[PDB]
């Protein structure tokens, strides 16, 4: 009875309701983001249950500051919860310090807050994991990543989901260090598509977003004359 | 704050512990209350005298006010937690009112705090009945009784402790106007539902009448003897 | 947490609280304890337990703890949790000074205590205080007196009783040697040490192992006097020698 | 948000078993031992590190609560310091009501009664510590333990750890009543040398001794000294 | 050997034998990270050396580290649950800044460490929260003391270390490096370095890269804690 | 000047292995008397009494806050008080309501209880002790009885001396001081007895 | 072994659903619905002979315009329909106005499920309500009836009843009910139902009748009121 | 009150009077206004001397939980920031107007604190009502890195003057001589002005007051 | 009082006197009001002692904190944040003038006053306390665009001496910081060094 509790190591040291956690991760679908030269570029795998929805339901992809956007996976009323404690800790760092939070920072914030459900039996962990990603002047590209344990590294490349080995391979065979954004968002629809199953989960919307130079450091959806240019060329090469 | 719920309900939708607090009232010493035309009588069943007892302070049978008093069964412990708090609402009813409680509305304070225990969170019910006697200003007698649960009903007569369901027995079958009509046959109906329910008998019982102004005396050892004689 | 959750203050389908009568079993091994009220007094005689041969001898009494200038206590049963009681009700008595400028009498000072007591059995979710204990007196409107508190919250006033490991063989020696109203203090010294030979399994008495507290009136102040070790060894003696002129 | 119920609960034998096991705890801990002379009172224990690359002027099991009061353990190291720093702060909170140092059987009672409360407070474990606590008041050498229920006891002298029962054997043997203080360190050395498993130096043990010039523990270069006897 | 009786598989409670079940787990904990630690003092130096396994292409190396810098004077590594490794040090680091704030001075490692494991007490007594399964190196220079590495664990003992070894190489590195605590001083100058990455290549047989370990220090001439450079580590793993 | 309310003098004096304290009887509202028997002197131990002027309802008031808080002590601490630190716990008293004080100048005066030293102390109305080995004076009459006692103490008195001086102190203070007066009360304190006078004062 | 919020798989709020069954072992209530006005009727269940009957009170004023008759665990209905009582007053003190009979019914059902044992309150209930309550009244809208479920479920009802012998009773509250018979006429099929129902004979002890009608008040029938109605039946 | 405080070559020199007034009377002859904190730093307190009690005292008592805990020696750094901390909380209503000063291992370092919560470090402070006649003497002839018998002879120089020159200042002269080794509290430093020798006398014989009543209570 | 800030290409130039007032006498008259808050951000403190000193030692706590986590060089305009959001909370129980200089490696030398009520404006010279009103005349006149290191010492010292001059509350020795990207040059002008300025004759 060692994984009932956050609050309880099994005898091998192990937190098992966090370890749960990061399964309901696992059965979530592939989003996955890129930092390149100019800018970071997310892209999420969005699996459209009913014919019955609108097309940007459940968004998956979120503006947590004006400058920094978060991709999520898992539970997904866990990560709207951990999109408002996102906005919460870039709004009091601008009202306490004058100027856009860092994106080192403020990864460390959530990231912290995420943690604290890991230690106690009066709640659970978070049952998502969520990249953040940003662009500066000064600070340049960055994208960080936080696990339902509440760890967070920096990455030029994650790719939290149900396929999340297969697009990790994807992503490696890139060379993303001197690629600009327009021609990663060409390449993160191919790496949805390829790791996307025609079989098992039938309907999926792809949603993209960059984080770049070309917007003055701003986090915005990527357009749909580039995103439609960018499904037509994932097409191409899905043969 | 310990904030638990210790009284919840189970299949077939009972209190269990509504029901276990009503099984401590029932190991508890028998308490037998009836009511006379001016005259109510409560009567507590010793169990053992020991001959150490300063028998002062086990005394079952208190004073709520001027005008009300009661009788217990069950854990003695949680009846002075409501005695006390009864008594404190008598005088805050003279603070507010000025006038003496009715003996209905100690017992419905006493049995909405006995029902709030049985709700809220981090308390067990309180393992007593208590049966209040009393009257009105207008001279009414009262006989009230309160369960764990918070449920009071009025009675003509009613028992409460170990071996009260053969004691309710008795007095449903002579209880009667006749017996009822003499302030001093009344105090002997209670002597002789007790006497059925004391299993070594003898002078071995404590009990209080309340008539009206020039209220209520609780009756002596030699002065209880007296009855028990006049009904051998 | 519910499952980590022992939940001491509920009832048993039986109708009993479990934690109570689990801590009135932690008394029946404590050292035992009785108290005798006279004519002229309430004595305390505690069974001492620690009795060890390199214990020091710091402070006045071992289970005795004076409440008041006219009243004290005595316990048995968890050691650590009758000083919290103890100063429970030296705070209660000196609450009823600093509000009346009268001394406590002594059955409130014992109803406020058994309101602490009763208050950990019915909600809190805690343990009981496994202490029962005794209670020495003087006041004005009864006089001198004795009580004894239970861990359940119910006290009773009593005029003889005992607390402790064999108490129930104790309780039924004072039902016969004891007498209602003719009781001198010096008669009940002589009943203390009758009472502390046949409830305590060892050969005799030395006085290491007992600790003797009367409270007395001299001159309309009460004083109450622990029994030195030669006032004790003289009782002592003259209870070895009077049971040899008996058989 | 923190438990709100007891974590020691009453067995049906009568027993609270949470303090019975944090004796077993106290019980498998370091040697520790103190003896009361006529004019003063020693604290030794057993400070052997498990390893040589552990600093032994680092940490230290013979604390001082007041410039009058020390004290050492057996037990646990860690729920020791959360008791020593609370001894300290309600030696203060006396000494700023009463401008008076505290006396040792007032603090013995002060510390005693926090350890009572977490045999009975919501949601604590008891500490697995007893303490031997020292101090010189009035003209009097005092020597009290605190067991881990948050009973306190004033010994001549006992002993407590790992081979207690066997050291308190010993203290009953060699001690006289009318001692000296640095007579009372020899034999309160030799008890941790009755259980000690090796060779006993400067840096193996840790002794505190408290006179009327106030308490301190011993340097190393002055444990040498009284270990050449 | 050990019994067991109630919850004290769960909740931090004693054993029947006294032992805190509970807390043993998280020492458990520690190891589960996979990395080892390794600190040590010299004369007027202490280093610390960690293990740096970058298991991924795509990570950014630059944030995957165990070094961190309390205090411009204290350094820190640790080892265990990343995650509560940076609870530690967030505590570490605001209790470090409350000192400079409310005593004026900066804060020991000796009092650092053993504030830090006042906290770690906390979780081992109260059954509400679990201990955090990490353990914390601390080093800096004293101003009377000198250099100090201190460690303190999940029970919350804090003690003090000529030198310390953390993780799952722990016992195969304490073993190894006491016998160089043998005659003098294990070499106390500035390449007890060289000490602190051949204990480190030696329990692990790695002989490592350029980049594949970080090694924090701090001096008396630099009492700053700086993080080494892969190119000034290369220079210390080429001379051996 | 709230504290000349009721009116009041308390003074207390050193000796040689004795002390003296005083006070008058006068209870009073600002220019009326009320009972001529108001007591002044609480006795805080075996041989150890406080004196309190000022405001009378906390002339009444911090005597039983501190004879709760001596009760507490005596039981806990198994002995009797020595009289510096009573003056630590009338000093806590007084300064734990600072931001609205007690309004009361309390002077002690008692005997060591292990050495029989003299000891005599006076605080202010928020706690600030004064230790003093010739003598202590709190009241409305204050100046009037510093002056008094500059001129007749002398180091070193016997009891009998020492009783002659502390009354011939109050005496001619508290007849050129209008609130304060209606009889004055000595206890001079010694080891082996406590003698208590009243003595004849003018009742105007 | 499990708490006081939690679901079953069937998703039914296990402690709303035994407070359901609560109620069944209470005495049984009926309401009747006319255009003419509302009645009241329930059985007392007298348990002993010595047992005033006069105390059982299972059915209350609300206010001059609203009674309310209850089912189950009499003690927990006494905190209701205090609140309903408070409710109606304050609705009175701020609009000067009476409340309606489904208003009060709403603000009485939004405590059940109010329940709780993590910081719902400083005092907070550990459990649902074991009753049923049967408010009826005339309101601005005319004659109504309400049913008042633990889970907080309230429904308006032309005829309703409750207790231990409902399902029976509603069976026959289904047949005789008409949506244009009169109030005597309803008060007299109150008590052919209760006869039917009833363990005891049926007389004037046993039983507690209130109607409220559009020109009149609440009113609660007295013994030589229903001593006429009893021999009509 | 005049308290002052000097900075000499290796030490630190503390320096009060023994006067307390209630107002323009004298209530002490004899008060000590020179504190313990710590074994290297005292501290001198003027205004009201019931803040200065109980708010050095409660210091002195939290520097005996820091040093302790910390096994060393406490800075005056660190008294400074309790003292300043606390004053700035209180917002000026606690009137503790200290010359703090002490050795500790960073050197001799001295501190004024204003009740307010303001700090000053200097070679030499005067505080109290009789401060403006003891910066007199501190303004003429001061110089740095005095010896121990030129400092003791400035500061009670100082406090002198403010002895003979303020009316709430006088009776005595306290000293507090604080270096790397040695603490010189100095209690009677100097006596300037005793008390005149009476030329009469006044004592009064067994009998001369009249008793109304007597009671006799002796004791065991 | 008497501070000042000026900006050069390069970094800041600060400026303070020495004199605190007690009233009209002068409790401290070498007096340090240029509190370093880090390593290249200083503060000039104007306006009550108290406030001033228990408002640099919380920046300093609250910028040293920020500056440990983000692992980073901290901005003066953070700085500055800092004691404007500690000053308009408390602005009616906190009387506090502040200017905040500072460098930093994005924009430079920055100068930031903060005065009394927390507005915060970023200036390329500044003046604050008592004595600031007898200048502004001179500041406004001698200000160029352009100034060096040392043309900006000479103009603090030029400014605060002409205050020191004509204000009571101002006095005592000129303290100037030079902050640039090397570090903090601190000097102290006292007695002759002090510029001097010619009153009028006959």
């Amino acid at each position: 009875g060692y994984d009932l509790s956050a609050s309880t190591f099994s005898p091998d040291g192990r937190v098992f309701q966090v370890e749960y956690a990061m399964k309901a991760v696992e059965n979530s679908s592939t989003a996955i983001g890129i930092r390149c030269k100019d800018g970071v570029v997310f892209g999420v795998e969005k699996l459209v249950l009913s014919k019955l929805y609108e097309e940007g339901s459940n968004k998956r992809l979120f503006n947590v500051d004006r400058h920094v956007g978060m991709a999520v996976a898992g539970l997904l009323a866990d990560a709207r919860s951990l999109a408002d404690i996102a906005r919460e800790e870039a709004s009091n760092f601008r009202s306490n310090f004058g100027y856009n939070i860092p994106l080192k920072h403020l990864a460390d914030r959530v990231a912290m807050y995420v943690h604290a459900y890991t230690l106690y039996s009066a709640v659970r962990p978070f049952g998502c994991s969520f990249m953040l990603g940003s662009y500066s002047v000064n600070d340049g590209a960055q994208l960080y990543m936080i696990d339902p344990s509440g760890v967070s590294y920096g990455y030029w490349g994650c790719a939290i989901g149900k396929a999340r080995q297969a697009a990790k391979t994807e992503i490696e065979k890139l060379q993303m260090k001197e690629m600009t954004c327009r021609d990663i968002v060409k390449e993160v629809a191919k790496i949805i598509y390829i790791v996307h199953d025609e079989v098992k989960d039938k309907a999926f919307e792809l949603e993209l977003s960059w984080v770049g130079e070309l917007t003055n450091g701003r986090h915005e959806i990527v357009p749909k004359d580039i995103r439609e240019e960018a499904e037509k060329y994932a097409k191409e090469s899905l043969k | 704050s310990y904030d638990r719920a210790i009284t919840v309900f189970s299949p077939d939708g009972h209190l269990f512990q509504v029901e276990y607090a009503q099984e401590a009232v029932k190991k508890g010493s028998t308490a037998v209350g009836v009511r006379g035309r001016d005259i109510v009588v409560l009567g507590v069943e010793k169990k053992s005298v020991a001959k150490l007892q300063d028998e002062r302070t086990v005394r079952k049978i208190c004073a709520l006010d001027d005008n009300v008093c009661m009788a217990f069964a069950g854990l003695t412990a949680d009846a002075r937690i409501v005695i006390n708090r009864a008594r404190v609402e008598c005088q805050s009813h003279r603070l507010t009112v000025e006038d003496p409680v009715t003996v209905e509305y100690i017992t419905r304070y006493i049995a909405s705090l006995k029902q709030r225990y049985t709700q809220s969170n981090g308390r067990r019910p309180f393992g007593i009945s208590a049966l209040i006697v009393g009257f009105d200003f207008d001279g009414t007698p009262r006989l009230y009784q309160t369960d764990p649960s918070g449920t009071y009903h009025a009675w003509k007569a009613n028992a409460i402790g170990r071996g009260a369901k053969s004691v309710r027995e008795f007095l449903e079958k002579n209880y009667t106007d006749e017996a009822i009509e003499t302030d001093d046959l009344t105090i002997k109906l209670v002597i002789k539902a007790l006497l059925e329910v004391v299993q070594s008998g003898g002078k071995n019982i404590e009990l209080a009448v309340m008539r009206r102004d020039q209220s209520l005396k609780i009756l002596n050892p030699e002065e209880i003897e007296k009855y028990v004689a006049e009904i051998e | 947490s519910r499952r980590y959750d022992s939940r001491t203050t509920i009832f048993s389908p039986e109708g009993r609280l479990y934690q109570v009568e689990y801590a009135m079993e932690a008394i029946g091994h404590a050292g035992t304890c009785l108290g005798i009220l006279a004519n002229d007094g309430v004595l305390l005689a505690a069974e001492r337990r620690n009795i060890h041969k390199l214990l020091d001898e710091v402070f006045f009494s071992e289970k005795i703890y004076k409440l008041n200038e006219d009243m004290a206590c005595s316990v048995a049963g968890i050691t650590s949790d009758a000083n919290v009681l103890t100063n429970e009700l030296r705070l209660i008595a000196q609450r009823y000074l600093l509000q009346y400028q009268e001394p406590i009498p002594c059955e409130q000072l014992v109803t406020a205590l058994c309101d602490i007591k009763q208050a950990y059995t019915q909600f809190g979710g805690k343990r009981p205080f496994g202490v029962s204990l005794l209670y020495i007196g003087w006041d004005k409107h009864y006089g001198f007196q004795l009580y004894q508190s239970d861990p359940s919250g119910n006290y009773g006033g009593w005029k003889a009783t005992c607390i402790g490991n064999n108490s129930a063989a104790a309780v039924s020696m004072l039902k016969q040697d004891y007498k209602e109203g003719e009781m001198t203090l010096k008669s009940a010294l002589a009943l203390a040490i009758k009472v502390l030979n046949k409830t305590m399994d060892v050969s005799k008495l030395s006085a290491e192992k007992v600790e003797i507290a009367t409270l007395t009136r001299e001159n309309g102040k009460t004083v109450i006097r622990v029994l030195k070790q030669k006032e004790v060894e003289q009782l002592i003696k003259k209870h070895e020698e009077e049971e040899a002129k008996a058989e | 948000r923190g438990y709100s119920f007891s974590l020691t609960t009453f067995s049906p034998s009568g027993k609270l078993v949470q303090i019975e096991y944090a004796l077993a705890a106290v019980a498998g801990g370091a040697p520790s031992v103190g003896i009361k002379a006529a004019n003063g009172v020693v604290l030794a224990t057993e400070k052997k590190q498990k390893s040589i690359l552990y600093d032994e002027r680092s940490v230290h099991k013979v604390e001082p609560i007041t410039k009058h009061i020390g004290l050492v353990y057996s037990g646990m190291g860690p729920d020791y310091r959360v008791l020593v720093h609370r001894a300290r702060k309600l030696a203060q909170q006396y000494y700023l009501v009463y401008q008076e140092p505290i006396p040792t059987a007032q603090l013995v009672q002060r510390v005693a009664s926090v350890m009572q409360e977490y045999t009975q407070s919501g949601g604590v474990r008891p500490f697995g510590v007893s303490l031997l606590i020292c101090g010189w008041n009035e003209g009097r050498p005092y020597l009290f333990q605190s067991d881990p229920s948050g009973a306190y006891f004033a010994w001549k002298a006992t002993a407590m750890g790992k081979n207690y029962v066997n050291g308190k054997t010993f203290l009953e043997k060699r001690y006289n009543e009318d001692l000296e203080l640095e007579d009372a360190i020899h034999t309160a050395i030799l008890t941790l040398k009755e259980s000690f498993e090796g060779q006993m130096t400067e840096d193996n043990i840790e002794v505190g001794i408290c006179n009327e010039a106030g308490f301190r523990r011993l340097t190393p270069t002055e444990v040498k000294d009284y270990l050449a006897a | 050997r050990g019994s067991s009786a109630g919850f004290d598989r769960h909740i931090t409670i004693f054993s029947p034998e006294g032992r805190l079940y509970q807390v043993e787990y998280a020492f458990k904990a520690i190891n589960q990270g996979g990395l080892t630690s390794v600190a040590v003092r010299g004369k007027d130096c202490a280093v610390i050396v960690t293990q740096k396994k970058v298991p991924d292409k795509l990570l950014d190396s630059s944030t995957v580290t165990h070094l961190f810098k309390i205090t411009e004077n204290i350094g820190c590594v640790m080892t265990g649950m990343t995650a509560d490794s940076r609870s530690q040090v967030q505590r570490a680091r605001y209790e470090a800044a409350n000192w400079k704030y409310k005593y004026g001075y900066e804060i020991p490692v000796d009092m650092l460490c053993k504030r830090i494991a006042d906290i770690s007490q906390v979780y081992t007594q109260n059954a509400e929260m679990r201990p955090l399964g990490c353990c914390m190196i601390l080093i800096g220079i004293d101003e009377e003391q000198g250099p100090q590495v201190y460690k303190c664990d999940p029970a919350g003992y804090y003690c003090g270390f000529k030198a310390t070894a953390a993780g799952v190489k722990q016992t195969e590195s304490t073993s190894f490096l006491e016998k160089k605590v043998k005659k003098k001083f294990d070499w106390t100058f500035e390449q007890t370095v060289e000490t602190a990455i051949t204990c480190l290549s030696t329990v692990l047989s790695i002989d490592f890269k350029p980049s594949e370990i970080e090694v924090g220090v701090v001096t008396v001439e630099n009492p700053k804690f700086r993080i080494l450079t892969e190119a000034e580590i290369d220079a210390h793993l080429v001379a051996l | 000047s709230i504290m000349s309310y009721n009116g009041g003098a308390v003074m207390a004096m050193k000796g040689k292995n004795c002390v003296a304290i005083a006070a008058d009887r006068r209870f009073g509202i600002q220019a009326q008397m009320v009972t001529t028997d108001f007591q002044k002197i609480f006795p805080m131990g075996d041989r150890l009494y406080i004196g309190l002027a000022g405001l009378a309802t906390d002339v009444q008031t911090v005597a039983q806050r501190l004879k709760f808080r001596l009760n507490l002590y005596e039981l806990k601490e198994g002995r009797q008080i020595k009289p510096y630190t009573l003056m630590s716990m009338v000093a806590n008293l007084l300064y734990e309501k600072r931001f609205g004080p007690y309004y009361t100048e309390p002077v002690i005066a008692g005997l060591d209880p292990k050495t029989f030293k003299p000891f005599i102390c006076s605080l202010d109305l928020i706690g600030c002790p004064m230790v003093t080995d010739d003598f202590v004076v709190s009241g409305t009459c204050a100046e009037q009885m510093y002056g008094m006692c500059e001129s007749l103490w002398e180091p070193n008195m016997d009891p009998d001396h020492l009783f002659e001086t502390i009354s011939q102190a109050m005496l001619n203070a508290v007849d050129r001081d209008a609130v304060s007066g209606m009889g004055v009360i000595v206890h001079i304190i010694e080891k082996d007895k406590i003698t208590t006078r009243t003595l004849k004062a003018r009742m105007d | 072994d499990r708490g006081v919020n939690t679901f079953s798989p069937e998703g039914r709020l296990f402690q709303v659903e035994y407070a359901i069954e609560a109620i069944k072992l209470g005495s049984t209530a009926i309401g009747i619905q006319t255009s003419e006005g509302v009645c009241l009727a329930v059985e007392k269940r007298i348990t002993s002979p010595l047992m005033e009957p006069s105390s059982i009170e299972k059915i209350v004023e609300i206010d001059a315009h609203i009674g309310c008759a209850m089912s189950g665990l009499i003690a927990d209905a006494k905190t209701l329909i205090d609140k309903a009582r408070v409710e109606t007053q304050n609705h009175w003190f701020t609009y000067n106005e009476t409340m309606t009979v489904e208003s009060v019914t709403q603000a009485v059902s939004n405590l059940a499920l109010q329940f709780g044992e993590e910081d719902a309150d400083p005092g907070a209930m550990s459990r649902p309500f074991g009753v049923a309550l049967l408010f009826g009244g005339v309101d601005e809208k005319g004659p109504q009836l309400f049913h008042m479920d633990p889970s907080g479920t309230f429904v308006q009802c032309d005829a309703r009843a409750i207790g231990s012998a409902s399902e029976g009773a509603q069976s026959s509250l289904q047949e005789v009910y008409h949506k244009s018979m009169t109030l005597k006429e309803a008060i007299k099929s109150s008590l052919i139902i209760l006869k039917q129902v009833m363990e005891e004979k049926l007389n004037a002890t046993n039983i507690e009748l209130a109607t409220v009608q559009p020109g009149q008040n609440f009113h609660m029938f007295t013994k030589e009121e229903l001593e006429e109605v009893i021999k009509d039946i | 009150t005049t308290i002052a405080g000097v900075v000499y070559k290796d030490g630190i020199v503390l320096g009060a009077d023994t006067r307390a007034t209630e107002g323009m009377v004298v209530a002490d002859k004899n008060c000590s206004k020179i504190h313990f904190i710590s074994p290297n730093i005292y501290c001198c307190g003027a205004g009201t001397a019931a803040d200065t009690d109980m708010t050095t005292q409660l210091i002195s008592s939290n520097l005996e939980l820091h040093s302790l805990s910390t096994g060393r020696l406490p800075r005056v750094v660190t008294a400074n920031r309790m003292l300043k901390q606390m004053l700035f909380r209180y917002q000026g209503y606690i009137g503790a107007a200290l010359v703090l000063g002490g050795v500790d291992v960073t050197g001799p370092h001295l501190y004024s604190i204003y009740p307010h919560g303001s700090t000053d470090k200097l070679p030499y402070v005067t505080m109290g009502s009789g401060s403006l006649a003891a910066m007199a003497v501190f303004e003429d002839k001061f110089r740095p890195d005095m010896e121990e018998e030129e400092a003791k002879n400035l500061v009670s120089e100082a406090i002198a003057a403010g002895i003979f020159n303020d009316l709430g200042s006088g009776s005595n002269i306290d000293l507090c001589v604080i270096s790397k080794n040695k603490l010189d509290f100095l209690r009677p430093y100097t006596v300037p002005n005793k008390k005149g020798t009476r030329l009469g006398r006044y004592r009064c014989e067994k009998g001369t007051t009249a008793v109304l009543t007597e009671k006799i209570t002796p004791l065991e | 009082t008497t501070i000042m800030a000026v900006q050069f290409d390069g970094g800041v130039v600060l400026g303070a006197d020495s004199r605190t007032t007690t009233g009209s006498y002068i409790a401290n008259r070498v007096t340090d009001k240029l509190t370093p808050i880090h390593d290249r951000i200083f503060c000039c403190r104007s306006g009550s002692a108290a406030d001033t000193q228990a408002v640099a030692d919380a920046v300093t706590y609250q910028l040293g904190f920020h500056s440990i986590e983000l692992n980073e060089p901290p901005l003066v305009h953070t700085a500055a944040s800092l004691f404007k959001e500690m000053c308009y909370r408390y602005r009616e129980d906190l009387m506090a003038g502040i200017i905040i200089a500072g460098w930093d490696p994005q924009e430079g030398g920055q100068v930031y006053s903060v005065p009394m009520g927390g507005m915060m404006v970023r200036q390329s010279f500044a003046i604050g306390g008592s004595g600031s009103s007898y200048i502004y005349g001179y500041v406004d006149a001698t200000y160029r665009e352009g100034m060096t290191k040392e043309e900006c010492l000479q103009f603090t010292a030029n400014a605060l001496a002409l205050a020191m001059e004509r204000d009571g509350s101002s006095g005592g020795v000129i303290r100037l910081a030079a902050i640039a990207e090397s570090g903090v040059e601190r000097q102290v002008l006292l007695g002759d060094q002090i510029p001097k300025f010619a009153v009028a004759t006959l």
